[PDB]
């Protein structure tokens, strides 16, 4: 159905698919300290549910 | 191929050429034997450095080490490397 | 250039633009500060970090690339010729015309000349572009003027030039707009930019057969004023950059494709 | 080439042009995958000799007019039988 972090849909974000994570988490720091992956944070900071299992 | 290119080149710059094959057939890398730390050249590159040669016309590579001692020209055919298996 | 050197407006309020970017200054000879990032930007950053030199980024105003019209050189080539700029970087091909007065380095991106079409021609010698006087008039190949291709088509098919006065003459994106509309079906331009732009598009537009039919196979280089010793140094470094697979990484972080 | 064809060895690692022509030339052999390194051929001589600059200009001169492409087509096109 999906793949790891290799697809161009994640390398180049698409308007159809939406990638979101839990805000204020360790993954936020992990994606906030990678040189090449910085742009994904640009997507992630755009819309990520500041939430929990509700999300 | 290369000799035809050589003809087409010499037809333009008033050339007279004497062509002779390499001594051993090895392309050429730096080679250092014990009691001699300097990696002396061996091959047609070493023959060119020795003084018997004046120009090399062969499908040579443009790796970093070769450009250290010898000035090259603009490449005329880009390519890569590949694997051959019986099939 | 669209994929290679990208210019962006500065940070929201600060002025020092977003990290992973280099400040650049467009001159008028309002020196507003913009921030530039891209392929050549990182290439130059690594080169300066490895040879210990400092630099500043300056753009040009007289034309995009520049040609020797009326025996006077405009553009980046002219700027380097007049010694108003010591180096030139970015989308600049190599050929005999420019090589007379300006030195060059070892190429690092293998370019070419290819034909973008819709989703019929298999070479310059094809009857279509060779003697276009048939019944069906296949019209308006792009070939953005005063660039790097007009001098090439100047002595490859001499009759193609005067037939080619009317075309899409706004930009590379205008050719895509006209192809999507249908006012034209022929486009001829550099291989690298066309491949990159055909990589990412809704659906996907099919270029011609591929790199197997590129004309005038050359490579993008770096211009510099003649007799500068600096050249030799960077030349060696460039080869080392092909050794560590640096080109593969710097391309995959700037090149991709949804169809290609 | 003879050894690996005789199944003494299994695969040969070599430049793309030579094998790309020979596979279509002899018989029954094809290469798999693509390049993992990219570079081209060139002319080499001793440092600081004008022949170097002049032939470097002449090579691009020939490339512009399709002489090299025409020669390559002539000498590799009669293959893939
Ligand atoms: C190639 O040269 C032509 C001729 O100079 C350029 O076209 C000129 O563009 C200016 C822009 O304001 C006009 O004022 C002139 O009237 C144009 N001249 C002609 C003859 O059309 C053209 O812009 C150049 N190409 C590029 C890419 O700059
Ligand atoms: C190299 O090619 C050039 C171009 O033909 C020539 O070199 C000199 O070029 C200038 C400018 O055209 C002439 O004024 C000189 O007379 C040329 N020198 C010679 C010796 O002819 C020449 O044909 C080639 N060789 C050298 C050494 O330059």
């Amino acid at each position: 159905r999906i793949t790891g972090i290799n697809d161009p849909r994640l390398r180049n974000p698409s308007d159809k698919f939406i990638y979101a994570t839990v805000k204020q988490s360790s993954v936020d720091i992990y994606f906030r300290r990678q040189v090449e992956l910085s742009t994904m944070y640009r997507h992630m900071e755009k819309h990520n549910y500041e939430s929990a299992a509700e999300a | 191929f290369c000799i035809d290119l050589l003809i087409k080149l010499a037809r333009t710059m008033n050339f007279t050429y004497e062509v002779h094959l390499v001594a051993d057939g090895k392309f050429g890398t730096q080679e250092r034997v014990n009691n001699s730390n300097k990696k002396e050249w061996n091959g047609m590159m070493g023959e060119l450095l020795s003084g018997q040669a004046d120009m090399i016309v062969a499908p040579l590579t443009i790796n970093n080490e070769r450009a250290q001692y010898i000035e090259f020209s603009k490449p005329f055919k880009y390519q890569g490397l590949t694997i051959l298996v019986k099939k | 250039e669209r994929p290679f050197v990208i210019v962006e407006s500065p940070d929201p309020g600060t002025g020092g633009c977003v990290p992973n970017t280099v400040p650049c200054r467009r001159q008028s000879n309002p020196y507003t500060k913009l921030c530039c990032k891209g392929f050549c930007i990182d290439i130059l950053k690594k080169l300066a970090r490895v040879v210990k030199f400092s630099y500043d980024l300056y753009l040009v105003t007289n034309g995009k690339h520049g040609k020797r019209v009326r025996g006077v050189w405009n553009g980046m080539i002219g700027e380097v010729y007049y010694k108003r700029a010591d180096m030139a970087i970015g989308s600049l091909t190599i050929n005999e015309e420019r090589s007379e007065i300006v030195d060059f380095s070892v190429p690092f991106v293998e370019t070419g000349i290819s034909v973008m079409v819709a989703r019929t021609v298999s070479g310059l010698s094809d009857k279509k572009f060779q003697r276009p006087q048939d019944q069906y008039p296949p019209f308006r190949f792009g070939t953005v003027p005063n660039g790097s291709t007009e001098r090439n088509i100047r002595s490859n098919y001499r009759d193609m030039h005067t037939h080619m006065v009317k075309f899409n003459q706004r930009s590379v994106e205008d050719a895509l707009t006209s192809l999507k509309m249908g006012k034209l079906d022929a486009f001829i331009y550099d291989a690298a930019v066309l491949n990159y732009m055909a990589g990412k598009d809704e659906g996907c537009k099919l270029v011609t057969i591929g790199s197997g039919k590129v004309f005038a196979t050359t490579g993008y280089g770096i211009a510099m004023q003649k007799d500068s010793h600096w050249k030799r140094a960077i030349d060696l470094a460039l080869l080392q950059f092909l050794g560590d697979g640096e080109t593969q990484k710097l391309e995959t972080v700037w090149l991709s494709g949804i169809c290609q | 080439i003879q050894a690996v064809r005789d199944n003494k060895l299994h695969a040969f690692i070599w430049d793309s042009a030579v094998l790309e022509f020979e596979a279509s030339q002899k018989c029954d052999l094809v290469t798999t995958g693509e390049l993992f390194f990219r570079s081209g051929f060139g002319i080499g001589m001793r440092k600081d000799s004008p022949w170097k600059q002049n032939v470097s200009l002449s090579i691009l001169k020939s490339h512009e007019n399709g002489f090299m492409e025409d020669l390559d087509k002539t000498w590799v096109r009669y293959q893939e039988c």
